[PDB]
């Protein structure tokens, strides 16, 4: 009983959601329809985390859509499993997008931010407990970056205690398919440090480069993409769905991984992701699954851990495993790249270990890990800031909105400091 | 105006939803065949554009 | 739902227009009696029964061209209301299709446009089309402009318009009419593209293969671009780019608007066969001089953001891999402050083909407007045709006896001026 | 029950009144003798039998136009009684038909009217039909309406007069004919609309797509209004609107009860194909100055209480839309006193039309009847008139020697100075 | 045998009673032709509260119907249920409403009133008890606000001891159907002050808001929004007819929910309501149930509570439920907002429980509150009334029947002091 809320904000957080309730409906056993057809008695027991039940034995997720043009949503209905959400949690507007920061900001989004947050409302108010809420969103657009900052605010304003857990997609530095993104990315950070809990940080051009490096897909479509993505937001809470021999849930996490209240941004890592000839030579094993994750070509993001430093790093195991096996392996990978941890922080790995693995896998892993690697990724959108604001630019699509150009300076001076600050810690 | 709309509109965006997933499990097929993908041609119906030409 | 009204101006605007709407039909799938053997609403109207009205309106001063669309076949379709027709021509003259005969029928004009857009719930931009040296074409259109702006304000007004060709001219007093219309376009128009005569003829004897074309053939090359821009408010596609997406991406500036049209492929049946014309194939032919459809070589000036969009069996992969190869390009140039300078959309349904067409069926295309200061070469032209005639004072009192005052044309020429001088500091870097 | 009789005077109402009777026989489904192959009572009493007779009297001082209906197919219908006839024509002399030959049959008629009122037990209004320029529609109205208001007192008396147009005219005394009628009916009328024949005419043009309309076409317009406005009395609807509610609404004062008229939607067989005709669009093409039965601006002035009436499938729910949609045109100007500004209604009987008739048989009509001060713009043109003729006293000899006295004519142009201050006095600021 | 008369004066209280009797006469089992062919013997109880007995078996209720024009009352006739109201209680005049209120409070209703009352007196006086009257009118028309203004005055003469509870609705914010209304509304306010002891305001607007955004019905009818109304008449005497675990009459809503004589206007509404297909989604219980109660959507009067402060609240319940249940709701509810609930009165939330429901639901609700948002609403009146009064305007209608210029502005005072007295109050 520890039940939690989830928003889907923009295309991007639509099809990530859509098909992030595929997999968990198929773990949990339930037909499209919303009824239980599944096989084992351990599914039902700790439905309730993401579940309401719909008189009738029909359950019905704790799903809330959010956009600002209904194209998106139409989309997602015509999916096979559209039929499951609830009618009435579909909110959306009747404008166009824009591509657009200041406008989803100060203008669609304050016409829709008091009919979201009652909808948020229903589902926060109507469980016995509630532990935090599961946000969804890109940061290069205008929807999901514009108004998911705002709602960020208002869910910490009301709800302090609750984990604000959301799930970021950054720009890629080499193709992107957005002119105005720097102006967006930038000032949608400073809404995240302040607010959030926890910041998981994904990047298109390392999910492309697993799929050509590892699972050799001629024709990778976003389908196969997001896939990779809902796996790892299905591990980190399958410790609050399932018995384990060792107990992690979001709270655990968030104590050790973060050691001070701003450097909370995270990268993450899935194991085992296996080719379709090399099945019949890889022989299953938990050392076997550490080379994975540790290996820096498995990182969702495109940012080389071996370029900085880690502060902490954490491990989630599924499957009937031995114990020691798993904590031998941290010892091991720590001991032999010492190179890369901070001194004043001994024994820096986390680990845990869940008994119920993901279907036609017997043993499987997760990673997710804090390092000062992050430098990259902020310094590369502040430098295509700088050029396109020290002359001015599109900027006056945003001036004719309502944001002040004070609100740029800002918001490069917080994202600067920020840089500034893992600097400092790396020593 | 006039009408019993939700009762029909209900039938309207069934009819839409179910249209939607036709053409993407055929779009699904001739995808998978990478030939009709990267490099594929209408070569029949292309055809005939160069006898009317002629003509 | 979200909708489009087109308006046809000039002789130009109507041969066109008519065109256009025989491409419409044909790819929804109505007869041309607006019955039926989705996304109509974009479009047209649902009158009752089975029949179907388009959402345009067809204006000129005199009744020749409009005449054609009442006895042809398609003089069912439209409402008689929509073809409204003059009783004599402004004479390729600006200041008498502006101010003797544009303002005998303006008014007239005005209301049935603002009637249609009653129908229209979701209405989110109009399409006008121009001949700059018509006098209907550039007096009219100005005075249909400047009402049209201060009559519904925040809504975009995009316009399609011909420049005047290079060397290819029809009208000795064109280059007159160009520069008075170029001042009220400027600070009106939300967004209006360039295309000319000229690039357009070469295009259609060498990627299509015609000897000795018409106004027919390059006007069906002009409806295939309009088709290929609004099919992302129609079909479905991986990724959407309504109107305003475009506004926002393409200019920098608010004076900065005018963009360069090109599309791909443009090949004839037999050669179609010949070849195969993957994703980088179509991308690649877009950067070529050859294919662009305003002869200015981008090679003089610089890009800024360009606009790609893609039809067909298109994954979003394939794009990916060939913009970049066009990024390593150094025959291409992007000005230092847009390191990004690319929007892409990518849709599913293909372009359609027309019994009598030119063009192969080809089952993957790309549609491509890109903003590039090789534009100011056209101005340049323009601007030295002028100074010849109007030193010595050749066409003065046709203006001014029709209600113009002389004082414009040199405002006019300012402006222009102006419009130069803006081009020239934003291709500068630092 | 509730009843409502009709009077028809000179050859302009007459004429009018043979359109209107054949509307309503037809409507309820009476032969023209009166029999059958409900609303039958608010017009017709039942002799007996099976038989049904009009409430109407026929009045004109000249026999040729009563005699066309008593030769006409409609001789079986009427009493005879009721078709009255004098001798010689007022010869468009106001004095003629007020002194000298109108009190020849003045108290004929009055016995004929108040006899037919004793039959009819619920009676609330009048129709009065009258043309201003006219001697027996001037000087006869003015003398009939006097000695109904001692006769009767307080029950509503309705008129409908033809007021002289702009330009369009028949006769040269006419302007002198019109002032002398205008004091008599502000004073004695419960409410009188206008209506004038230049509107009419390019109404029945442009609407109706008529080449060459004459006097019969424009007849059958003005019934369709009386038969919409008398519609809440016959037939079941969900608003219901009585004489007395369009008395209140209407008019804030004594002296401001002109309305002025409209009706939507007056369309061909041909465009019906095209159109949608929902209530949105029919009460949008209510405001516009095109669809005006008067040839009066109402953008020169602003709007009083408007009264809406709906004849159709129309629900409650979005014509309260439509009129939530006019308050937001900027191009209509509303007082600030008064922002309610409206009352609807809503009937359920759909338009009727006529054998060879002019309009189009549509799902739902709507009639428009609003107060407004542009109505001062057509005293204005009457009075530049006057005063030219009565400068040079230009045919003063022929009213005075008919026994008028010279003094009323300085008194009546008194009369309508004071009216035209009244309602620049109430149109001034609040 | 606590029995109440039922008057219907004007279009708009003719067919919301017309619809009324639907509702009573099928809850209770009896056939339109006014026999009985019921399903239990509960239902034969206490039918005596609304419905007087034929000799035959045949059941007339406790119906006086009134109208200064018979069109209504042909249209009533006409009904599916005409046939069951008592031929000589149909009292009409023969005259046009005209809409004014003066006219119809001086000039016609002097003549129709004592037939009226004598009409009222026959069925008053025949049956055992008599707790109060039940009125429903309008109060923008000219026969409703006016005439039911005079026959309460007199009611209240005769009848000091019982309960004189009207259903009144209010003039819409945004679109009306009547140019001359708050004249008549504000003439009528000081009659109802003074004289009925119950009063329940209901806007059409938010009946059509209703409609959309919950029942989703494309178009609403006249059928409809009278339907919603009439629920919640039935739930309130609903008390009288069927036993229950917790009884609530009409007497002690009146001491419990009013605090001060003169602060008796109440809101109403009603739950639950089912959204077309969209009830197989919704898994039905008490705390539903009150969710919809107090959530402010569902308010038949277009008065944001919000912007107010509550005195107290009233909720019923239908069903066989849980009384535990009931009890921890009401104080969950007042404890979680208490900003909206006044200090000096602790408590603010009445709860009771009935046994039987409705048909076609097996369980429903009914709330009645009491606040200060009805100051939003009056100032509406006013204001319209204050600038059409400057300019003297359409008072030559209404002078021409009697009514001295000196009646508008002493209804205006006491109108405003109303509303200063919610102001005082909200301290
Ligand atoms: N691309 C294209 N251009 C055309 C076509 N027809 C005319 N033009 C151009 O239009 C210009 C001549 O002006 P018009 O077409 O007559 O336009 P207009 O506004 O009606 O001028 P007026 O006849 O004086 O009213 C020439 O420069 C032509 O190049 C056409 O079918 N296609
Ligand atoms: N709308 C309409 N107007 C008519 C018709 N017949 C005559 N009129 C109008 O009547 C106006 C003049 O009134 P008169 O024709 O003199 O009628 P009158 O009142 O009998 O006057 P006298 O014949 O002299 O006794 C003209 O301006 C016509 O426009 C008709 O059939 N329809
Ligand atoms: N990983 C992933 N990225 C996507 C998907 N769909 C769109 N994107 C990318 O997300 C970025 C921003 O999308 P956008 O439409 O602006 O989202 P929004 O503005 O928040 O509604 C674009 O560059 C897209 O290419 C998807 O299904 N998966
Ligand atoms: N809820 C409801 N309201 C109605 C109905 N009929 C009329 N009304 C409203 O009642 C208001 C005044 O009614 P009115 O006809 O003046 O009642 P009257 O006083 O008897 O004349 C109008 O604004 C109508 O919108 C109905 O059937 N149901
Ligand atoms: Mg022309
Ligand atoms: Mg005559």
């Amino acid at each position: 009983v520890r039940e939690i809320v989830h928003i889907q904000a923009g295309q991007c957080g639509n099809q990530i959601g859509a098909k992030f309730w595929e997999v968990i409906s198929d773990e949990h056993g339930i037909d499209p329809t919303g009824s239980y057809h599944g096989d084992s008695d351990l599914q039902l027991e700790r439905i309730n985390v993401y579940y309401n039940e719909a008189t009738g034995g029909k359950y019905v997720p704790r799903a809330i859509l959010v956009d600002l043009e209904p194209g998106t949503m139409d989309s997602v209905r015509a999916g096979q499993f559209g039929q499951l959400f609830r009618p009435d949690n579909f909110v959306f507007g009747q404008s166009g997008a824009g591509n657009n920061w200041a406008k989803g900001y100060y203008t669609e989004g304050q016409e829709l931010c008091e009919s979201i947050l009652d909808v948020i409302r229903k589902e926060a108010e109507s469980c016995d407990c509630l532990q935090g809420f599961q946000l969804v969103h890109s940061l290069g657009g205008g929807t999901g970056a514009g108004l998911g900052t705002l709602l960020l605010n208002k869910l910490r304003e009301e709800y302090p205690d609750r984990i604000l857990s959301t799930y970021s997609i950054v720009p890629s530095p080499k193709v992107s398919d957005t002119v105005v993104e720097p102006y967006n990315c930038t000032l949608s950070v400073h809404q995240l440090v302040e607010s959030a809990d926890e910041v998981f940080c994904i990047d298109n051009e390392a999910l492309y480069d697993i799929c050509f490096r590892t699972l050799k897909l001629t024709t990778p479509t976003y389908g196969d993409l997001n896939h990779l993505v809902s796996m790892v937001m299905s591990g980190t809470t399958c410790a609050l769905r399932f018995p384990g021999q060792l107990n992690s849930d979001l709270r655990k996490l968030a104590v050790n991984l973060v050691p001070f209240p701003r450097l909370h941004f995270f990268i993450v890592g899935f194991a085992p992701l296996t080719s379709r000839g090399s099945q019949q030579y890889r022989a299953l094993t938990v050392p076997e699954l550490t080379s994975q994750l540790f290996d820096n070509k498995n990182m969702m993001a495109a940012c080389d851990p071996r370029r900085g430093v880690y502060l902490t790093a954490s491990a989630h195991f599924r499957g009937r495993m031995s114990s020691k096996e798993v904590d031998e392996q941290m010892l091991n990978i720590q001991a032999r790249n010492t190179s890369y941890f901070v001194e004043w922080i001994p024994s820096n790995v986390k680990s845990a270990i869940c008994d119920i693995p993901p279907r036609g896998l017997k043993m499987a892993a997760t990673f997710i890990g804090n390092t000062t690697a992050f430098r990259e990724l902020f310094t590369r959108v502040d430098s295509q800031f700088q050029k396109m604001y020290a002359r001015r630019a599109f900027i006056h699509w945003y001036v004719n909105e309502g944001l002040e150009t004070v609100e740029f300076d800002e918001a490069r001076s917080n994202m600067t400091d920020l840089i500034q600050e893992y600097e400092m810690y790396e020593t | 105006m006039e009408l019993r709309q939700h009762s029909q509109i209900e039938q309207i965006e069934n009819a839409k939803i179910e249209r939607r997933r036709r053409e993407h499990a055929e779009r699904l097929k001739r995808i998978m065949d990478e030939k009709n993908l990267q490099m594929g041609m209408d070569y029949d119906a292309l055809q005939k554009q160069i006898d009317e030409k002629k003509a | 739902m979200r909708e489009v009204i087109s308006i046809h101006v000039g002789q130009a605007g109507v041969q066109i227009g008519n065109g256009c709407w025989e491409l419409y039909c044909l790819e929804h799938g109505i007869q041309p009696d607006g019955q039926l053997p989705d996304a109509f609403n974009t479009f047209f109207s649902e009158t009752g029964a089975g029949k179907h009205v388009p959402r345009a309106v067809f204006v000129d001063l005199e009744p020749t061209v409009v005449d054609e669309v009442r006895t042809g076949t398609y003089r069912q379709l439209f409402h008689p209301e929509q073809l409204i027709s003059g009783k004599e021509d402004a004479a390729n003259n600006y200041a008498r299709g502006h101010y003797t005969v544009g303002k005998e029928i303006i008014d007239l004009t005005l209301d049935r446009i603002r009637k249609l857009a009653d129908q229209c719930t979701g209405l989110q931009g109009f399409l006008i089309f121009h001949s700059f040296g018509g006098g209907t074409g550039a007096g009219f259109g100005s005075l249909l402009l400047e009402r049209l702006s201060v009559d519904y304000g925040k809504k975009s007004k995009l316009e399609f318009t011909v420049y005047p060709s290079p060397q290819v001219s029809t009208a000795i007093v064109e280059p007159y009419n160009s520069i008075l219309a170029t001042h009220s376009m400027i600070d009106h128009s939300d967004c209006a593209f360039m295309v000319d005569n000229e690039a357009l003829y070469d295009l259609c004897r060498r990627a299509l293969d015609i000897e000795r074309p018409t106004y027919t053939n390059l006007n069906r090359l002009i409806g295939q671009v309009v088709s290929s821009l609004t099919a992302s408010l129609r079909f479905d596609g991986a990724l959407n780019v309504d109107f305003t997406e475009f506004q926002t991406n393409l200019v920098p500036y608010a004076r900065i608007h005018f963009p360069i049209c090109s599309y791909a492929p443009v090949i004839s049946a037999e050669k179609a066969y010949h070849e195969q014309l993957s994703v980088a194939e179509i991308t690649n032919s877009l950067f070529e001089p050859a294919n662009m459809m305003v002869k200015c070589d981008p090679r003089h000036g610089k890009y800024m953001a360009c606009t790609l969009l893609y039809r067909g069996d298109v994954v979003p992969k394939d794009v990916s891999a060939a913009v970049a190869t066009i990024k390593t390009k150094r025959t291409i140039q992007f000005v230092d402050w847009c390191p990004t300078g690319f929007k892409m959309g990518i849709n599913y349904q293909p372009p359609t083909v027309v019994p009598g067409g030119d063009l192969a069926k080809v089952q993957r295309a790309v549609c491509m407007l890109a903003n590039t200061t090789a534009i100011a070469e056209a101005w340049s032209r323009l601007d030295h045709k002028f100074d010849l005639m109007y030193a010595k004072r050749a066409f003065v009192h046709w203006y001014v006896g029709e209600g113009m005052e002389e004082a414009e044309f040199p405002e006019a020429r300012e402006d222009l001026a102006l419009l130069e001088k803006d081009y020239d500091e934003v291709a500068a870097e630092s």
